[PDB]
């Protein structure tokens, strides 16, 4: 069961490494939301949930051509260890 | 310093012999202690010239000088019981030399030979030679196999034997070689897999035929 | 001379060789088709090489 | 003194010390603490004990059982790593029950490992054993043979007595008496 | 005084030394605490020992197991890498089992490796051995070659007398005098 | 003095000066610290330097093991580089046994990966090696040939007489002279 | 004394001045530090060495590998990757073991890359094989090419003798003499 | 300083001829004593004229000479085990020189090499040439398959050979080349695979091959 | 500082031998001693000349040397256990030289070697030299396949031999080769796997081996 082993924790690595790119750059600007306000501070909540997924869809903009085929290598590979 | 005293507590291991060529021989008896007295000399603790010397190789050394200058001789091997006056265990039934030249021959390795006096030199029987090595074989109830020819006999022990056949022929050999030498009845400790011992046999419309000895060996269903 | 090189051959095509030095057709067969056969072989009896390679390999023919 | 090894230990230093004593040269042992042991000889013996250093591969390698492979306080624990855990301690046992005979000084003893004999739907093989022993001499150990054999036997499921293999040796001569201080 | 070797470990500078003094040339041996050890030989003998280190391939470097290639404080563990760190520890405690013999100076073990077959659908294949050894001289060398093969025989499931090869010899005339210095 | 390397290592400095003193030119190793060591030739011999060079292509570049491009550091590994890493390991641990042999100085052996045997319906295929050796001269090696080839015979899972090729050598001539310096 | 090439790194400088010695002109290798080399040629000795650098196609750029297309860096990795990343180490192992022959001061080995049989339907090709050697001079080189061939017939799967070709020449006439000064 | 000195250590390697053209000839050995004394000769450390001389070279450039001057004879190689009396090896069955032009022949042959001092010429005869190629390939169990033809013979090893029957092969082409020359009779280690590798094909004067089980071919007669 | 104490502690593994060309020669027996003694007159430690001979590299020289002179002669080796006096064993029935031009090959011989006094040109037997290593190879059970033929003998050992075989065939062809050399009797060791060892065959005049239950292997003599 190598390849039922070497499946499984592929498949949860590529999850760590697809789910942390977009958490990451949610939480840069948003970092870059709150400490840029120590001096006039004009502090509202719901304010920054508005740039902070103008820059989850800007980084998704730029990974859609790396997610797609990372996607399309592991889907394929899955396959051909599975029939062959 | 005597040599006598440079080497160790036990003065009874080595022997030291003085030498015809202004030398001196230490005699010892195995490999253990041929290399405790050989370090002696290397380091360098003695001012004239010593030698160490063995059983085995002033065996190898000088049937090295017997097979260029008297090839096509029959012997078995040279005893250093008393190493002031060996023994030559010369063969009987496979020479043709006479008197005359026996002493030609005393002398050309008395001269090999500074430590020693006089050479001996007996004439052993042959056939007591291969009658000592197979009422010992079937003494220990072996599975043999003797393989007679011209000047030369051969013993072969095969198959799928077990421990204490082992230790046995491994036991009995290592007293025969210290006699006799390898130099005429050679043994052939081998290990196959098959349950017969060796031996063989085809059947067919009569009962077993016992077959030749062979290279072919018939492997084991069982 | 002459003679046929077979490896892993099947007893057809084998067969079909030796229709030359033998001077007839050759017909094999569907059960005798099956086993098989290599060496080289030398075609110079022909008669008394079908007889004992008939009875070596267990066949029957038939002229 | 030229010193030629230092750093080890205490079950080392004993093995290279032994070693060399047998042919004729003497060393020296020096505690240096925390930092380990060291070895020294006498400068004519130096050019004599680097070949034998050369020859026996002193120091020694610590001896390597199968249970260090597969630790006790790992995460995982698979079956197979829990039968060769159990193995392991089954032949440093049976060892330290051969060292307890009659007239015997060392032991070691083998059992035949199996891995993928139990995942599969095959049933597992038969067990296979070996040993090795070191007798005391003037013993007649052709006969010794038969006992080993009888007490590793039905110490385990099924073994056969073909299946058993026992080769076992007398010690070497007693080493007693001192090498020699090198006099020029 | 000219250096050719600097930094060395402590058993690679005992061998280097070792293989030097059979050609008749002299080296020194420096410490520097941290940064290892030294080589250092004389001047009109500088020639051969670059040759003697070009041919030899000195200095030499460690040995390989193959339980280094799959380390135990890794975090995933395939059944291939526990199959193959258990192969690789009765690899080499056979080679430590096989020192203790009455002659043995060394000894080495080689073991085939099946890892696929507990995987897919075919039965696992026959296990191979083969062995390595030195002894000392003045031995009958030709009737040892059954008692390695006996020993080896029953240490494993299932095993041949056509699949062990042992291919032993003995030691080489022991190197005991002093090289000399160079006079000029 | 004119430089023509620098920025040297020391395995690296130890084989120009082992090629140059082959062809009666003379060069100096010279530290530098932890910018290595660099090497200097005569005036005269500068125009003759420079064509062994480039000839023998130096200085040489680090061994290259198949092993160094899959690193077992990495945190998900496919079986295709386990098997790649372990025939890797078994191919150094041959080799580094071979030259524990009677009269080898050096020796390099090759393995046949089949590495695309899993992936599909096909049977696995068998395996092949291929061993070079330097022999000391002074030996009539035209029989060591089958004692390197019964060693490799049975060490593996089943490799036939044919599927083995040795290619081994007796040694160049020894080079114990200096070169000399050239007068002016 | 005009300057035709600057920033140089030393292995190339070494083979600009290697070509210049061959045409009977004379340069000179200046150490910059950190900014590299600089090869400075004499005044009526410019027109024709920028000659033979518009010939020679001098500086020469660095060897190309095929591990370099594909690094280890990337967090994903394609089977095609992990085949060319495999046969790119067998590619150069092979020609490192080429230069430790008999004869041999260097080598090249190139295999052929089938890339598309791992992950499509299709049954794989055969494996190509193709070296070149340099040897030294006075060597019977046609009978040194059948053993090349027998060397890397058996460390592949299944090569045949006539999908191995083998193209080899001899060394040439050695430089020793130095180039001269242009008197006026 | 004399060159005799400017050489190594080793005064015997090497070996110094006064020429007769005013010059000083250096007799070495192989290739990597070649390059030794030519790197002495190369870098300046010597003040007269001097040379290098070596035995295949000096076969290869006095063979130009006869390709040119003396076209058509048959010769195999020229000796060189005492540089100052050089042996050349002549042809009995195939020359139509009479006694005064071998002595123009020598005549012409020592203005060559200004070293020597009187070349002798010696009539090999032609059959012991390949005798000696024939006895010696048939004792190494090596097979082979001699092609007779005029002036020369042909030996052609071929198949796919073991590891074994190439060095052996190896080690007697080298000891015969050196001795006799590659002049007259040549080998030809062509190591192939099989021929035709899996396919049955009916040998002789009527052949074809089988590419399938139902697919003949008719190429030239196997 | 004489020659005999430049050398190691050991006196006895060294001879050293005065020549007739004004040079000293020290005569070494293997390999290992061979570059002992040649590291020290390499490095220079001695002022005049002086060579190191061997067993081997001097059997090698004066054979050089006598396929130019003397070609198609029958000879076997030098034997160098005296070294003021070397016994040439030459073949008795293959070449037939009268006692005057044994002397002058007896003179011929003297002149290369300066540390020797006199050469002693001995002839022997040539049906001894095979029988000797006919009733060696049966002794030790080996399979083997003599193939005689004019001016030289060839044997030929084949099979699948074991561990115990391959070593008892090496130690007695390394135990041949130095008393007679590899000139007039070659041996060949080449070993192969066994085609049948689960396979049932047919043996004796018409053989076969049946590598399946349907397959049939017809060997040619």
């Amino acid at each position: 069961m190598d390849d039922l082993v070497f499946a499984g924790n592929k498949a949860l690595y590529l999850v760590l490494i697809l789910s942390g790119w977009p958490t990451i750059v949610a939480t840069i600007i948003g970092l870059l939301v709150g400490l840029f306000q120590t001096v006039t501070q004009l502090q509202e909540q719901t304010l920054p949930f508005g740039i902070k997924l103008l820059g989850v869809c800007l980084c998704l903009f730029l990974l859609s051509g790396w997610y797609g085929e990372v996607l399309l290598s592991y889907g394929r590979q899955v396959i051909f260890l599975a029939l062959a | 310093a005597e040599l006598d005293s440079l080497l160790g507590q036990e003065k009874e291991r080595f022997q030291v012999l003085p030498g015809r060529d202004k030398m001196l021989y230490v005699a010892a008896q195995n490999e253990r202690d041929t290399l405790w007295a050989r370090q002696v000399l290397a380091r360098g603790d003695y001012d004239k010239n010593a030698r160490v010397i063995n059983e085995n190789e002033e065996n190898k050394r000088i049937s090295i000088w017997l097979d260029t200058y008297y090839p096509q001789l029959a012997y078995y091997r040279i005893h250093f019981d008393e190493p002031r006056k060996p023994v030559f265990w010369l063969s009987r039934q496979r020479n043709t030399m006479s008197k005359k030249e026996l002493e030609v021959l005393s002398q050309k390795l008395r001269a090999l030979m500074p430590y020693a006096d006089s050479v001996n030199i007996t004439l052993m029987d042959d056939v007591t030679a291969a009658g000592q090595a197979e009422a010992g074989l079937k003494q220990q109830a072996l599975p043999y196999s003797r393989r007679n020819h011209k000047g030369g006999v051969t013993f072969v022990i095969q198959g799928a034997l077990d421990d204490v056949e082992i230790l046995r022929a491994r036991q009995f050999v290592d007293s025969y070689y210290r006699t006799w030498g390898g130099r005429y009845v050679q043994f052939a400790i081998e290990l196959k897999d098959d349950w017969l011992k060796g031996r063989s046999f085809q059947y067919g419309a009569e009962g077993y035929i016992k077959m030749s000895p062979g290279h072919w060996y018939f492997p084991s269903p069982l | 001379g002459s003679g046929f090189v077979a490896k892993d051959d099947s007893l057809r095509t084998f067969f079909d060789a030796m229709a030359l030095q033998l001077k007839e057709p050759v017909i094999v067969s569907k059960m005798a088709a099956r086993k098989k056969i290599t060496g080289n072989f030398e075609f110079h009896d022909p008669n008394a090489l079908l007889e004992k390679l008939s009875l070596q390999l267990g066949l029957i023919w038939y002229f | 003194d030229k010193d030629l090894l230092k750093g080890l230990d205490q079950e080392q230093a004993n093995e290279v010390i032994a070693v060399l004593q047998m042919h004729n040269i003497e060393a020296n042992k020096i505690d240096s603490g925390k930092l380990g042991y060291s070895i020294t000889v006498a400068e004519p013996d130096f050019t004599a004990a680097v070949y034998w250093i050369k020859t026996y591969q002193l120091p020694p390698r610590p001896r390597v059982e199968i249970a260090q492979m597969f630790p006790a306080d790992s995460l995982v624990s698979s079956p197979r790593a829990e039968k060769a855990r159990l193995y392991s301690a089954i032949e440093q046992r049976l060892e330290q029950s051969l060292q307890t005979m009659e007239g015997v000084l060392s032991a070691r003893v083998h059992i035949s490992y199996d891995i993928d004999a139990g995942e599969n739907g095959r049933p597992p093989k038969p067990v296979h054993l070996s040993a090795l022993a070191v007798y005391e001499r003037g013993s007649p150990l052709a006969h010794q043979i038969s006992d080993i054999k009888r007490f590793l036997k039905n110490s385990f499921a099924d073994v056969d007595y073909d299946n058993i293999s026992v080769v076992l040796s007398e010690r070497s001569d007693a080493q007693l008496q001192a090498p020699g201080t090198p006099v020029k």
